[PDB]
DNA sequence: TCTGACCCCTGAG
DNA sequence: CTCAGGGAAAGTACAGA
């Protein structure tokens, strides 16, 4: 059958949603495989090429239950919360290049969800599925602004509210849906959605990327024991941990961690611990190895660092 | 009969609260006030003692001292400012719970409108002036005390202020902190790197005094060296003696050059060749 | 009782 | 000199003695 596809998921981290306040042009959503300055970028691909075609997307929760986020695309033909493109060319593969996605106030979370929930019912493109299951009689039918049911209008500010609750503004996901050319000339035969992986913030301290800026030391003695101060990025005195590691022959399994309590954490900026001993403290030449801060959490890392062991 | 500052308000290292923090903000130490024993803002009346009533505001730290937009949280402390009654049994008067409640810069207006509405103008400053710019990192205590003259009349001395209190939140204003140190000894030859963890500081604004007697000396290093405003790798200055024979105790502390300012000393001992 | 994390300015090019 | 993109900073929020 005809069923959508994407070519290439939205790079997780490393990008920060911006604020109204903070202004014009600041980045926008990378592609996952954007190596280097290949400037990659999102991309989905209709499979049943179907001449004619248009691809829309709207950001989405990250939770268990999939709904629609307060927070929205900015970039490229992006109108009021969601993107919208065109596929009837020479080919079947959609791109998403430049495109920035919104950070919206926690004030103005409910406001503008329920406001994107009802545009989500007066307006076919739209699921009926982020808003409520029971209005998904409402998929991609016809245009033109109108007053919805007083009756449904009100669950609909009633999920609003019981979605605004728990909503966590610094993940967000990617929505892609796909509507092919009906009888009557518009684009509303709807193929089943696919969600993108959860793309997370780079301004929430659990969400940044890791990393060491610099050691006031870089070796050390098998021993252990010895106190290094750490220098790095944004971290959380509860979330993080330093880990040395090696990759032996039969498959790198050796690790340590430095030994450090959170008032050990100064500002989240540097961390001041004591070496965990060598696999080996008997060695007698010195043992060229590997340390990189950590999150506890989604047992993220930094770039590995290089750390020497010395003989006792 | 006049009014005199017998303990100071410590100047740093207090900030400023918002409304939106806690209901109870903080609570202005004195100046001698220690980790251990703590002391307060404390005034003692001079050729009086007995029944009156004495207010404390809020003034500007500069000349034509203005009424402040902020205002003074605490015990007793409406509209703006403290006001309560003296203790007719003692001179001296100390105050243990004054707090500065800083305004949101868009309600500056609105405070100072407040500041006029509410007669609160300790030197009767003309209105005009009170539409220049406000400095909201430094204000003024300001102590104006009524007593009583020999007619048995209300009689209100003459308005005394103390030292200005900065806000700590302000790296250029805050009251600067050695937290942790990488090493504390080193050759008199110096050029031993260091690790220096500290509260916020501005990286163009920042140095490492070395002191001792009949010697001056700074840590080398350059702006790129201090991370993130909290940390800061420096290169240790060479001691005068080249070539000590015995430990010689030095201090090592945070100055800070646009006000000159110092942080409590650290020791440092200096090491022989 | 208090105290103690959640606007621009550059550096590229 | 523009502009992606980070470093400060202002203002908001709780919690742990």
């Amino acid at each position: 059958g005809p069923y959508l596809q994407i070519l290439e998921q939205p790079k997780q981290r490393g990008f920060r949603f911006r604020y109204v306040c903070e202004g014009p042009s600041h980045g926008g959503l990378p592609g996952a495989s954007s190596e280097k300055n290949k400037k990659s970028y999102p991309q989905v691909k209709i499979c049943n090429y179907v001449g004619p075609a248009k691809v829309i997307v709207q950001l989405v929760t990250n939770g268990k239950n999939i709904h629609l986020h307060a927070h929205s695309l900015v970039g490229k033909h992006c109108e009021d919360g969601v993107c919208t493109v065109t596929a009837g060319p020479k080919d079947m593969v959609v791109g998403f290049a430049n495109l920035g996605i919104l950070h919206v106030t926690k004030k103005k979370v409910f406001e503008t969800l329920e406001a994107r929930m009802t545009e989500a019912c007066i307006r076919g493109y739209n699921p009926g599925l982020l808003v409520h299951s029971d209005l998904a009689y409402l998929q991609a039918e016809g245009g033109g602004d109108r007053q919805l049911t007083d009756r449904e209008k009100e669950i609909i500010r009633q999920a609003a509210v019981q979605q605004t609750k728990e909503m966590d503004l610094s993940v967000v996901r990617l929505m892609f849906t796909a509507f092919l050319p009906d009888s009557t000339g518009s684009f509303t035969r709807r193929l089943e959605p696919v969600v993108s992986d959860a793309i997370y913030d780079s301004k929430a301290p659990n969400a940044s990327n890791l990393k060491i800026v610099r050691m006031d030391r870089t070796a050390g003695c098998v021993t252990g024991g010895e106190e290094i101060y750490l220098l790095c990025d944004k971290v959380q005195k509860d979330d993080i941990q330093i880990r040395f590691y090696e990759e032996e022959e039969n498959g790198g399994v050796w690790e340590g961690f430095g030994d450090f309590s959170p008032t050990d954490v100064h500002r989240q900026f540097a961390i001041v611990f004591k070496t965990p001993k060598y696999k080996d403290v008997n060695i007698t030449k010195p043992a060229s190895v590997f340390v990189q801060l950590r999150r506890k959490s989604d047992l993220e890392t930094s770039e590995p660092k290089p750390f020497l062991y010395y003989p006792e | 009969a006049y009014v005199e500052i017998i303990e100071q308000p410590k100047q740093r290292g207090m900030r400023f609260r918002y409304k939106c923090e806690g209901r109870s903000a903080g609570s202005i130490p004195g100046e001698r006030s220690t980790d251990t024993t703590k002391t307060h803002p404390t005034i003692k009346i001079n050729g009086y003692t007995g029944p009156g009533t004495v207010r404390i505001s809020l003034v500007t730290k500069d000349p034509p001292h203005r009424p402040h937009p902020h205002e003074l949280v605490g015990k007793d402390c409406r509209d703006g400012y403290y006001e309560a009654d003296l203790c007719p049994d003692r001179s001296i008067h100390s105050f243990q719970n004054l707090g500065i409640q800083c305004v949101k810069k868009r309600d500056l207006e609105q405070a100072i409108s407040q500041r006029i509405q509410t007669n609160n103008n300790p030197f009767h400053v003309p209105i005009e002036e009170q539409r220049g710019d406000y400095d909201l990192n430094a204000v003024r205590l300001c102590f104006q005390v009524t007593v009583r003259d020999p007619a048995g009349r209300p009689l209100l001395l003459t308005p005394v202020l103390s030292h200005p209190i900065f806000d700590n939140r302000a790296p250029n204003t805050a009251e600067l902190k050695i937290c942790r140190v990488n090493r504390n000894s080193g050759s008199c030859l110096g050029g031993d790197e260091i690790f220096l963890l500290c509260d916020k500081v501005q990286k163009e604004d920042i140095e490492v005094y070395f002191t001792g007697p009949g010697w001056e000396a700074r840590g080398s290093f350059s702006q790129a060296d201090v991370h993130r405003q909290v940390a800061i790798v420096f290169r240790t200055p060479p001691y005068a003696d080249p070539s000590l024979q015995a430990p010689v105790r030095v201090s090592m502390q945070l100055r800070r050059p646009s006000d000159r300012e110092l942080s409590e000393p650290m020791e440092f001992q200096y090491l022989p060749d």
